[PDB]
Order: structure tokens, then C-alpha cells, then sequence
RNA sequence: AAACUCCAGUUGACACAAAAUAGACUACGAAAGUGGCUUUAACAUAUCUGAACACACAAUAGCUAAGACCCAAACUGGGAUUAGAUACCCCACUAUGCUUAGCCCUAAACCUCAACAGUUAAAUCAACAAAACUGCUCGCCAGAACACUACGAGCCACAGCUUAAAACUCAAAG
């Protein structure tokens, strides 16, 4: 309302490209946690159920990332057998 | 020079220019993304009201205004307005996270209008009203 | 008895403690240029520590002193100053990929 | 090993040379563990001080025609 | 890295009101999940919407 | 199984026997059924890695115990 | 003890913006504080429009006030800024300089977390 | 209270501070500082006066003094702050800590448990 | 030697008798805080 | 564990209420 | 569908309301609670344990009186659904959520794991859960249901809270 227009989530159309420049305002919007805010904001979630949904959010993120952290220091072990026959 | 996806700074000295005009004298397309609805307002720079088009205004009705194609159509009607008092640039500012988002878009350039610049002025508010309480479905 | 037994120490090799970027330096609200660095170039955000790559007592330091600046009048809140837009990237964050 | 911290500086000043550690050698002697030895000689002397001792052992070497390039 | 998972949960050692409240232990499981199948969209709406306003035209 | 080859042909230099392969649930411990009734168990079982192929003592370090053989193991 | 204060004025001719600085200066100091420099940081268009005063402001002149004042002189300093047309925004704030920065050695690594749950077969 | 011209505790013994400009003798003075100032120079005070060593901080006597210090703190904040739930049981708590403090200097040393009383004005009540 | 300091920094406090001075000289002079920190955790100070 | 011991509970505190507001 | 059309969109002005991001941090407080900014005051105890009742506190809801009112919203009204719909869905609006001054004193007030001091070796260990124990102290528990009940007593509470049984019945309850 106070802050000047045209700065903020504002993105420049290269070459008539509307469709990449779309696809890249709805991506800086979601890296930044403004499209899950915005739906989260449709309906009141009440504070007991804001803070099962964040303990959930987070407990996923931690397990997520232990098992990307394995599946990358196992990728190594893919290559074709090498003692095919024993 | 390299593109800017950054748009020009009104002060600052630009030398890009649409047919002439600089990005502080493009007509701005104000598009509301509802959950039912999609209203489309092309206005001058200097906020004159230039052309109006809605999915309602459109003649669809009820659940059928909620929909891609519905907000397309609106998005041409609005085009064919605004290029009748002398629109071809515009910059789209979109509000809302409803089904005609990006359709509506679709219509104003199906209609004739280049899209310049693409913001999204969506209200978050910063801690605001309490919203209404969660459905029960 | 034997000289060859090992001895007790303390790891020699041991490389020193990594330090962030603003390790022994003061974060001043004043200084906008600095905070705007930690900040969404299109939502004005506050980037968490997974992207800024701070430590626990220096983001708390940029959080407190961005909330400080935004309110005395010195920062913009919704967006980043478009004149620090072209200032030393340190954040670890890609917007166009 | 006493000696760790003699090689711990070692690699921190001048890194691992060119010279490739041959490990099937029983009694490879790589240029850290040839500075270690010539270091721990002059101790024997009676130097007191690292600074000092250090700086010595690595002229030594170059006397000898090692090569020595510091990471700097 | 990887979220820190010292004195989040509720232990005898933790004097703190626990952080996470887990349903289930985590502990990494011996398979991943199966590839989600795309949610499918109706196509050539576009082009359908052209095709039928021609139609009302002519 | 890089040493499976290795191992083999040392079992069969020195005539004795060796098991490489899968060990099969109750080669020890019901080898009567498996085998036949008249059939003599290992008197002495080398074990040159004790530990299967998922890091776990492998199977027969316990069977061996069952059936009262003494065990070498690396 | 030592306070700062963060004064956007007004953007006005340079004969006003000196009365507006002495007028300021001569409030703290008859509030019984020790006035010890005074730094301009120049006048900038302001972050947002800020509303004071019935008027609508875009630019501003940043000054600061570095002073030591009793406790009790930080309230009343705060009541004369609201109350002065040609101040936009006043702030007191503990000078940032009082607060001595600590010594750190750098970033302590933590290790994951063990025995969370019990070594039972499941 | 300690007048407010009463130079800090850590600058009162400091050599030649009676010679230097009143500019910053009222710099280092008690106006200029925040209220844990002057309670440190309330501290010091009850010590010279009632304590026999005023450096043994450790004695179950000058134990009682800083207590004492402190529940007259909580007392004038709550003064102002009369809807304080917090201090008012930092107060009350602080107040039956000084009771057993001084019940334990009662049964041990007498003659000096009669000092605490008149210095600090303390009366002491037998529990109900 | 803190005293000492203090001393010497209170010459230069503004008084009611240099104050229309010190504000003069104050409007000609500009303090900029502003510096940027790199990757490397350089500060590059302002060039203006 | 089910909630069959509050259930039990639940009601007959539900009974009671009405009861006194009854009479 | 009702509702609204004194409506909607753009722009400017504009709170006694609620506090994105930071927070992948895990801190403060006795607990309840505490996450916009600033300043003031300020976070008991140099052995530990120590109360349904003494003393001081204690989410939400509620009561008493006076204010504020964006939004949300029991109740209530309307629309729709339905065999019915005193609900679930839609719209409207009130008590209420906020401020000031007094009450009320409850919660799945639960991290259902008491305070303090130690231990990881033996039997580790019913099962599950969040591994198993030692010293010491206080509180509490002895089949289910009757029963967060009756009576008595206390309480600013008067359809309340705290404490809290028995008879009859059962061979299970868990
Ligand atoms: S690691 Fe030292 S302050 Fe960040
Ligand atoms: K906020
Ligand atoms: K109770
Ligand atoms: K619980
Ligand atoms: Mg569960
Ligand atoms: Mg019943
Ligand atoms: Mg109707
Ligand atoms: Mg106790
Ligand atoms: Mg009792
Ligand atoms: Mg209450
Ligand atoms: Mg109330
Ligand atoms: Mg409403
Ligand atoms: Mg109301
Ligand atoms: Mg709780
Ligand atoms: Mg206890
Ligand atoms: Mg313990
Ligand atoms: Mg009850
Ligand atoms: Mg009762
Ligand atoms: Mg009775
Ligand atoms: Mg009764």
C-alpha cells in the first residue's frame, strides 16, 4: 500500500516468451513460501493444528533428507557385477 | 546487453521503450484470479479506466465462471476493448491464485495485447484478519 | 622399555573451526547495504540459514537487525532496494533454474 | 607420534609434493618423512625453538636439491 | 544438512519439552516409494475453444 | 565373492571342502534330510569371512555351535 | 547510560534543518543528557511513504544523535519527537557500540543424533 | 538511596577521579546508569556497616545483605508494576529464602545474628 | 585507561556553546554505514 | 489406547448436566 | 439457492484488531505460557527433599461492570441437503475473542514418565512405548461398575469447584 508498485514479484517478458516468464514468477513464488502461505491462509488453522502440521513438515524433511543422503552414497555400488559367476 | 527479468526503475534512466513509451506509461491489466471468478480491468497509467470484461459479464454463470476457459473468453473481450481505445502493451498484475490465473492471460494475448511484464500483487497478510473457519468435508 | 609406542595428544591435524562469512564483524541495522544481501530480491523474505549459510548467532543478528531497519524507516519490506540488486551474491538460492 | 606434529606442519606449509607415496615400497621414504628425519637431527643439536628449527631443516634441503614450493 | 534431531524428541535425557512429535520412528526403511502416476488434464482446450467460437461466428 | 574362486581351488588342492555359495537354511543343522541319513558333518569349519554379504555374522558361525563343531574364524 | 537516536527529518532547506537539529539537541540536553556527535547520513528517498503529521513524506534527512542520558530521560525524549511537525520518525535505541562483541572460534560441527531408539529387532 | 552524583563502584577507588572534569564525574556517576548500579553501591554499604569482613562475600551474613538488597528491588518494582504475577513470586520466594537464611545465622552465631537484624531492620517471627 | 579515554573524548562532546557550529559542520559532512560482505567474507566498502 | 473408559465417563457426565438442569 | 446490487474493480486517505518470511533455529519462564519494533524495570536460593487445604500463580471457556469493534463466531434466522437434519455445506448477525477493574480456579493442565544424586556392568529385558537400573525423599495406588455421583465441609463460586463414600449388582473389567 506505503511501498512503490512494479518492484515486488514483478517479472520482465523476454521475447513475447509469456509462458517461461509465468513459469518462472510461480516458481520464485513457491521457493519462497508464498503459494503454500496463501493456500494455508484460505481457512483459519487453528494453533494446535498449525503446530501438528510444522512438527509433520518437519519430521518428513528430516527423513527425506537422511534418505537422499543414502540413496547418493549408494549410487556408487550401481556398476555392473564384477564377480558375475560366484 | 543481457535481458533483466528486473523490471526498470521509474527513476533511473531506461533505454528500453515499448513503441516509444517507457515502463511508467504502459497501461496496467489488473487481473483478480478468484476461486469462481476472474475480472480483468485494463486501466491507462495514469489509472483511467480503458476496459472492463468478466467471466460473469461474459455470460457464463454459477460453477461454469470458476473454469480456464471461461477466464480466457474474458481476457479477449477485455483485449478487443482496450485495443479499440489504443492498448497493444500491457502490464499484467495478477491478484489471487484461482483457475483463470494464467488463462486469463491467454485471452488478452489471444486478443491482440503483448504482455510486458508479469507481477503478482496476491494480499498476504503479514499476521491481518482471522479467516473464516475450516470446512468440514 | 620401547620408544616407538604412541604417544597421547591432541590431534595435530586437526583443521581449524569453519567460520561464516560475518564471523567478527558487527551487523548494524543502519548498514542496508549489508542487510539487503540476506533478503528475497523479489519478496523481500528473510532467507533462512540453509540458504545464507550463516551461523545460529550471526542469522539471528541479520534477522533482529532487519526487523529493527524495516521499522525505524531505513528498509523496504515487501521487495529488496533495487540499488543493492547488483551487490556480491552470497546466498546459496537459484530462482531461474 | 611426536613426529604427527612435525608432518602436520609440514603439509600445512608446503602440502603434498609431487612426489607420488608409493605404498607397496615397504621403505618408501616420501619428502615429508625425509624432512621429518632431517628435522628431528637437528634437534639433536640442541635448538630449542620450532620457528627457528623449523626454517633450518627446510635450507637444508635445498641444499641438498629438494624441491620445496611453498603454498604460497 | 541435515536438521539436527538433539533434544527435539521427548527422552528420559531431555529435560525440554519435546520438539517433534513423530507417529512413526525415524528410522530409515529398507525401500522408497513407488512413482507417483501424473494426475491427468483434459488437453487442446485452447484449440477447442477457438475451433467452437468460429463455429458460433460462421 | 571376490575370493570365492580363491577359495575353492585351495579346498580342492588340499583335499577338503569348501562352501561359497548361498548357504542354504539347515545345511547343518538338518543335513540328515538334506543329505541322507548316513551322511558325517564337518569336523572342523575354517571360516575365512565371518560375515554374510549384509555385514551380519553369517548364518553357519551359529549353526556350527549348535552342532558342537569347532569353528576358526578370521 | 549511552543511546542513539535515529532521526529522519523532514526534507527541508538547510536554514530549517539546522533549527530543527538545534531545537532537538537543546530537548535532550534539557532532558539532562550528554550530547557527544552528531552525524548526517544524508538525505534519501524514504523505504515507503510514511504518513506524519497530516502530510504525506517520499524523501528524508537521515541524522544521528549519539548521547548519554539517565534512564528516565529516554521517555520523555520520546513524548517531544511525537509532538515536533518536522520530524518524520524518531528512534531510541541503546547505542550499538556500548554492546561489546563477543569472541567466536567458528561454527562447532554436531553430530547426528544416537540411541533415539532402542537397538530391539522390530 | 545513594545520591545520584555517587560515583560507580568500579570508578570510585580509580586515582585521580576527584581531579577530572565534572563532565565526566557525572558520567561515571549513578545518574547515568541503569538501577543495578546503584544497588551494587546499596550492596556495599550494609556490608561496611554490619559485616566484619566486607570482602567475604561467601558468609552466610553477607548472604543476607544481598538478599536483603534484592527484596527491596522487588519491592519498589512492584510498586509500579502492581499486576507483575512473576516478580511478585520472585519477591515472596526471595523473602521465605532470607527466613531460612537467617533462621540457620540465629542457630549458629547469635551475636551476629543480632547485628543482621539492626543493620537491616529485619524483625525476625517464629513460624506458625 | 578507560577513564583516561573518556577524558580525552569528552573535549570533543557538543556544548550549548559549539552547537550552531557543530550542526553547520554536521550539514556539509555525509557518514555512510553501507558495506557489503563477498563470498570470501571481504567487506567492500562504498565507492562514492 | 481405545477411549472406551472415557466414553463411559463421557456420558455419564453428559447425563448428569442435563439432569440438573432439569431440575 | 438465498443474499447483495448503497454492488464490484482501479487509485488515494485510513485501527483499542491480529502479528508473513526469519524458524531446517530449539531458546525464555515455576508451570500456564512466550516468536512485529523500541525503551524502562527484571528472571529467588552456595546441600537436597518438603502441602487438594497454608501462601502465590494457573490455557480456553464463563461471570460482574465500563469501553473498542476490522475480522472470526456459539446461539438465532434464511437457503440447500435429507425419510427426518434441531447437523455436516452456503449467507447473515449476536454473546464471545480485545482494553480497563474484579471474579471464577477447570483441561488429554499429558512430554499420561515426580524432585535430587549417580550408573551403563550384571538378570538388559513379560508385551508395546521413549533401553535397563541404583541411592534417597515426598505424593499417590490396592477387582469392575455404582462415581468427575450422594451426604458433610470449605469457597466472591449459588445449574459451580475442591474433597469424596455406601447399599444393591457382577466374574469379570482392564
Ligand atoms: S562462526 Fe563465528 S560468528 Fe559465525
Ligand atoms: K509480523
Ligand atoms: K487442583
Ligand atoms: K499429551
Ligand atoms: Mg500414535
Ligand atoms: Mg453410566
Ligand atoms: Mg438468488
Ligand atoms: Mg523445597
Ligand atoms: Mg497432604
Ligand atoms: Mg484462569
Ligand atoms: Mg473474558
Ligand atoms: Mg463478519
Ligand atoms: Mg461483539
Ligand atoms: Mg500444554
Ligand atoms: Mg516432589
Ligand atoms: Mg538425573
Ligand atoms: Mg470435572
Ligand atoms: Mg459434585
Ligand atoms: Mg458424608
Ligand atoms: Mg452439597
Amino acid at each position: 500500500a506505503k511501498h512503490l508498485k512494479f518492484i515486488a514479484r514483478t517479472v520482465m517478458v523476454q521475447e513475447g516468451n509469456v509462458e517461461s516468464a509465468y513459469r518462472t514468477l510461480n516458481r520464485i513464488l513457491t521457493m519462497d513460501g508464498l503459494i503454500e502461505d496463501i493456500k494455508h491462509r484460505r481457512y483459519y488453522e487453528k494453533p494446535c493444528r498449525r503446530r501438528q502440521r510444522e512438527s509433520y513438515e518437519r519430521c518428513r524433511r528430516i527423513y527425506n533428507m537422511e534418505m537422499a543422503r543414502k540413496i547418493n552414497f549408494l549410487m556408487r555400488k550401481n556398476r555392473a557385477d564384477p564377480w558375475q559367476g560366484c | 546487453t543481457k535481458f533483466s527479468i528486473y523490471p526498470p526503475i521509474p527513476g533511473e534512466e531506461s533505454s528500453l521503450r515499448w513503441a516509444g513509451k517507457k515502463f511508467e506509461e504502459i497501461p496496467i491489466a489488473h487481473i483478480k484470479a478468484s476461486h469462481n471468478n476472474t475480472q480483468i480491468q485494463v486501466v491507462s497509467a495514469s489509472n483511467e479506466p480503458l476496459a472492463f470484461a468478466s467471466c460473469g459479464t461474459e455470460g457464463f454463470r454459477n460453477a461454469k465462471k470458476g473454469t480456464g476457459i471461461a477466464a480466457q473468453t474474458a481476457g479477449i473481450a477485455a483485449a478487443a476493448r482496450a485495443k479499440q481505445k489504443g492498448v497493444i502493451h500491457i502490464r499484467v498484475v495478477v491478484k489471487g491464485l484461482g483457475p483463470g490465473r494464467l488463462s486469463a492471460m491467454h485471452g488478452l494475448i489471444m486478443g491482440g495485447l503483448e504482455v510486458i511484464s508479469i507481477t503478482d500483487n496476491t494480499p498476504i497478510p503479514h499476521x491481518g484478519c482471522r479467516p473464516r473457519k475450516a470446512r468440514k468435508l | 622399555s620401547n620408544e616407538d609406542l604412541p604417544i597421547s595428544m591432541e590431534n595435530p591435524y586437526k583443521e581449524p573451526l569453519k567460520k561464516c562469512i560475518l564471523c567478527g564483524k558487527h551487523v548494524d541495522y543502519k548498514n542496508v547495504q549489508l542487510l539487503s544481501q540476506f533478503v528475497s530480491p523479489f519478496t523481500g523474505c528473510i532467507y533462512g540459514r540453509h540458504i545464507t549459510g550463516l551461523c545460529g548467532k550471526k542469522q539471528k543478528e541479520i534477522t533482529k537487525a532487519i526487523k529493527r531497519a524495516q521499522i525505524m524507516g531505513f528498509m523496504p519490506v515487501t521487495y529488496k532496494d533495487p540499488a543493492y540488486l547488483k551487490d556480491p551474491k552470497v546466498c546459496n538460492i537459484r530462482y531461474r533454474e | 607420534y611426536h613426529e604427527d606434529r612435525i608432518r602436520a606442519k609440514f603439509y600445512s606449509v608446503y602440502g603434498s609434493g609431487q612426489r607420488a607415496f608409493d605404498l607397496f615400497n615397504p621403505n618408501f621414504k616420501s619428502t615429508c618423512q625425509r624432512f621429518v628425519e632431517k628435522y628431528t637431527e637437528l634437534q639433536k643439536l640442541g635448538e630449542t625453538d620450532e620457528e627457528k628449527l623449523f626454517v633450518e631443516t627446510g635450507k637444508a634441503l635445498l641444499a641438498e636439491g629438494v624441491i620445496l614450493r611453498r603454498v604460497g | 544438512a541435515t536438521p539436527s534431531l538433539r533434544g527435539r524428541l521427548a527422552r528420559f535425557g531431555n529435560p525440554r519439552k519435546p520438539v517433534l512429535k513423530p507417529n512413526k520412528p525415524l528410522i530409515l526403511a529398507n525401500r522408497v516409494g513407488e512413482r507417483r502416476r501424473e494426475k491427468g488434464e483434459a488437453t487442446c482446450i485452447t484449440e477447442m475453444s477457438v475451433m467452437m467460437a468460429c463455429w458460433k461466428q460462421n | 565373492r571376490q575370493f570365492s574362486y580363491l577359495i575353492e581351488n585351495m579346498a580342492r588342492d588340499c583335499g577338503e571342502y569348501a562352501h561359497t555359495r548361498y548357504f542354504r537354511g539347515g545345511m547343518l543343522t538338518n543335513a540328515r534330510l538334506l543329505f541322507g541319513p548316513t551322511v558325517r558333518l564337518p569336523d572342523l569349519i575354517i571360516f575365512l569371512h565371518t560375515l554374510n554379504n549384509i555385514f551380519e555374522p553369517h548364518v553357519a558361525v551359529r549353526d556350527a555351535a549348535k552342532m558342537n563343531i569347532p569353528t576358526v574364524g578370521i | 547510560p549511552r543511546y542513539e537516536l535515529a532521526l529522519i527529518l523532514k526534507a527541508m532547506q538547510r536554514p530549517e534543518t539546522a533549527a530543527t537539529l538545534k531545537r532537538t539537541i537543546e530537548a535532550l540536553m534539557d532532558r539532562g543528557a550528554i550530547v557527544r556527535d552528531l552525524e548526517n547520513l544524508g538525505e534519501r528517498a524514504l523505504p515507503y511513504r510514511i504518513s506524519a503529521h497530516s502530510q504525506q513524506h517520499n524523501r528524508g534527512g537521515y541524522f544521528l544523535v549519539d548521547f548519554y542520558a539517565p534512564t528516565a530521560a529516554v521517555e520523555s525524549m520520546v513524548e517531544h519527537l511525537s509532538r515536533d511537525i518536522d520530524v518524520i520518525r524518531g528512534n531510541i535505541v541503546k547505542h550499538p557500540l556500548t554492546q561489546e562483541l563477543k569472541e567466536c572460534e567458528g561454527i562447532v560441527p554436531v553430530p547426528l543424533a544416537e540411541k533415539l531408539y532402542s537397538t530391539k529387532k522390530r | 538511596d545513594p545520591p545520584p552524583s555517587t560515583l560507580l563502584k568500579d570508578y570510585q577507588n580509580v586515582p585521580g577521579i576527584e581531579k577530572v572534569d565534572d563532565v565526566v564525574k557525572r558520567l561515571l556517576s549513578l545518574e547515568m546508569a541503569n538501577k543495578k548500579e546503584m544497588l551494587k553501591i546499596k550492596q556495599e554499604q550494609f556490608m561496611k556497616k554490619i559485616v566484619a569482613n566486607p570482602e567475604d562475600t561467601r558468609s552466610l551474613e553477607a548472604r543476607i545483605i544481598a538478599l536483603s538488597v534484592k527484596i527491596r528491588s522487588y519491592e519498589e518494582h512492584l510498586e509500579k508494576h502492581r499486576k507483575d504475577k512473576a516478580h511478585k513470586r520472585y519477591l515472596l520466594m526471595s523473602i521465605d529464602q532470607r527466613k531460612k537464611m537467617l533462621k540457620n545465622l540465629r542457630n549458629t552465631n547469635y551475636d551476629v545474628f543480632e547485628k543482621i537484624c539492626w543493620g537491616l531492620g529485619i524483625e525476625y517471627t517464629f513460624p506458625p | 585507561r578507560e577513564v583516561l579515554q573518556l577524558q580525552e573524548e569528552v573535549k570533543n562532546f557538543i556544548t550549548r556553546e559549539n552547537l550552531e557550529a557543530r550542526v553547520e559542520a554536521a550539514l556539509d559532512s555525509r557518514k555512510n554505514y553501507n558495506w557489503a560482505i563477498t563470498r570470501e567474507g571481504l567487506v567492500v566498502r562504498p565507492q562514492r | 489406547k481405545n477411549v472406551l473408559k472415557i466414553r463411559r465417563r463421557k456420558m455419564n457426565h453428559h447425563k448428569y448436566r442435563k439432569l440438573v438442569k432439569k431440575t
